[PDB]
């Protein structure tokens, strides 16, 4: 890797700097290199991590979203010829790839090491999401397999998040929004989705009694998105 | 399209 | 390259669709091996090798212009090691490349086989924009020299754009637009940015006259840049 | 900062 040679603690402080400039692929860069080190992350560098990573594939599921929507209105009326299927496969082949290397690093070794909730939790989350982008752009007949992997690793994330945390915890409400989202647009269950999403939303809000100032926003910002997603769906 | 899950969790 | 065996057409349209995803790399890319087939480039081709170029290089300059204050602040007091420098060279060194590929397609052979007004105004205000990049990042002993060049391509611009476009031409403001911006912020010159901005609006609002509505609209667009810039300085 | 022109320029 071209980040062999930077100190593990450049390499956090340059993916800061990166976040403070916008530069996502670099901040990714710069934590992909800080993983290889081979040492257990921070929360800090968990959470830097993930805002890498999520900004960069942001962008390219936005962008094959817009190349998707094209090429379906091409199949329905004048003929332009392989360009936009090209351009989307491009795309999507680079999302693919972005996914697969997120899998990679929590394949070796983040998962295997990670033994308190909030770092095993927090991983097992990440591992659903990434396959969950997968899913979105899978056609062939892989789309089964990939459900099922999310399915799998979120439903490993849930089990641990119900036995070791306060249902107000960040960490536990994100994953359950994120199942949620997963069961109603890419396993065609939107009963279950609404089902979680009002069960982790009530669990939540009989629990904010026990928390700090602080602790109580950070928990009623992600029960608002729940909510914000119950509105949509009902 | 549904929300979900700011990266950074506390 | 490794647009070598894409169609020209194919290249086009695929920046297009960059376009639309908002890849302005990818659209850069494109349009650069749409460039490198060798033929000349019809309004719309030159539109979109600005339009991605720009954005590519916007980025960039506002990541270096983030990252320079934070090492400007860094300055003045606790002492953090090479990171930031190091950070902002790596940032500076690819906007730099950018540049540098942009002016080589203009020199290789955009330029010389431009004899229209509107292309060759159109590339050599091209010219002076990536040289005035450039010297925002400029330090050494080639400071001033980067910055005659950007003065000398605005120059030869404008004398051509002032004996064959009317005052209200979009390209023809938008050059005097940025080399007024040059003066300021560049050559130490308010008094000679003032005074363009404020010729070039009064000039163009006295031929107004003779335009359609597309066309008013597409001046005032840009006579607005110059008022805007006029109520800043002063 | 001044503004300087947009990229697309008719
Ligand atoms: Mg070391
Ligand atoms: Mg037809
Ligand atoms: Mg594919
Ligand atoms: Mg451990
Ligand atoms: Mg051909
Ligand atoms: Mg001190
Ligand atoms: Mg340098
Ligand atoms: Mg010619």
């Amino acid at each position: 890797g071209a980040m062999g040679s930077m100190e593990r603690a450049s390499l956090i402080q340059k993916a800061k700097l990166a976040e403070q400039a916008e530069r996502y692929e670099d901040m990714a860069a710069f934590m992909k290199g800080a993983v290889e080190k081979g040492e257990e992350l921070s929360c800090e560098e968990r959470n830097l991590l993930s805002v890498a990573y999520k900004n960069v594939v942001g962008g390219q599921r936005a962008a094959w979203r817009v190349l998707s929507s094209i090429e379906q209105k091409s199949n329905e009326s004048e003929e332009k010829g392989p360009e936009v299927r090209e351009y989307r496969e491009k795309v999507e082949t680079e999302l693919q790839g972005v996914c697969d290397t997120v899998l990679g690093l929590l394949d070796s070794h983040l998962i295997k090491e990670a033994g308190d909730a909030e770092s095993r939790v927090f991983y097992l989350k990440m591992k659903g999401d990434y396959y969950r982008y997968l899913a979105e752009v899978a056609t062939g007949d892989d789309k089964k397999r990939i459900i099922d992997s999310a399915r799998s690793a979120y439903q490993e994330a849930m089990d641990i998040s119900k036995k070791e945390m306060p249902p107000t915890n960040p960490i536990r409400l994100g994953l359950a929004l994120n199942f949620s989202v997963f069961h109603y647009e890419i396993a065609n269950s939107p009963e279950e989705a609404i089902s979680l999403a009002k069960t982790t939303f009530d669990e939540a809000m009989a629990d904010l009694h026990t928390l700090s100032e602080d602790s109580y926003k950070d928990s009623t910002l992600i029960m608002q998105l729940l909510r914000d997603n119950l509105t949509l769906w009902t | 399209r549904a929300h979900s899950s700011p990266a950074f969790l506390q």
